RNA sequence: UGCCUGGUGUCUUGGGUGU
């Protein structure tokens, strides 16, 4: 569909980041809380971002 | 009585299932924080699937 | 006049209960 589906999104150049509501922080103890499974891996996208473009200027 | 009863001994054994270790009720109490529905449990004051 | 408190992890695993 030429207003909803075009065949070039289908390859991924900007990545929607969800809100923490959809990745909420866990208390494991009274000190230290956890981070959820999706900010690591957010993160861990991130750093290979940031690794391409050092890399490549 | 009309009709004879069979009547006895018995070695009877009492099981761990009691009522007041089960019944729970709830009206509104703690939600999760991903979904905002009812925790899971009795002991958590949780809700009923 | 000294004045009262609501806020509860997560993920696995195991053993059980009623059909």
């Amino acid at each position: 569909n030429e207003d909803y589906a075009r065949p070039e999104w289908m390859i991924i150049t900007v990545l929607p980041v969800p809100p923490p509501q959809v990745r909420p922080s866990i208390a494991m103890d009274e000190t230290t809380q956890g981070q959820d499974d999706l900010t690591h891996k957010l993160s861990d996208i991130l750093k290979a971002n940031i690794n391409v473009q050092k890399l490549e200027m | 009585l009309m009709a004879q009863v069979f009547f006895g001994p018995t070695y009877y054994q009492r099981l761990r299932h009691m009522v007041d270790d089960k019944i729970h009720a709830r009206a509104r109490g703690p939600v999760q924080v991903l979904t905002r529905q009812p925790v899971e449990g009795r002991s958590r004051d949780g809700g009923l699937r």
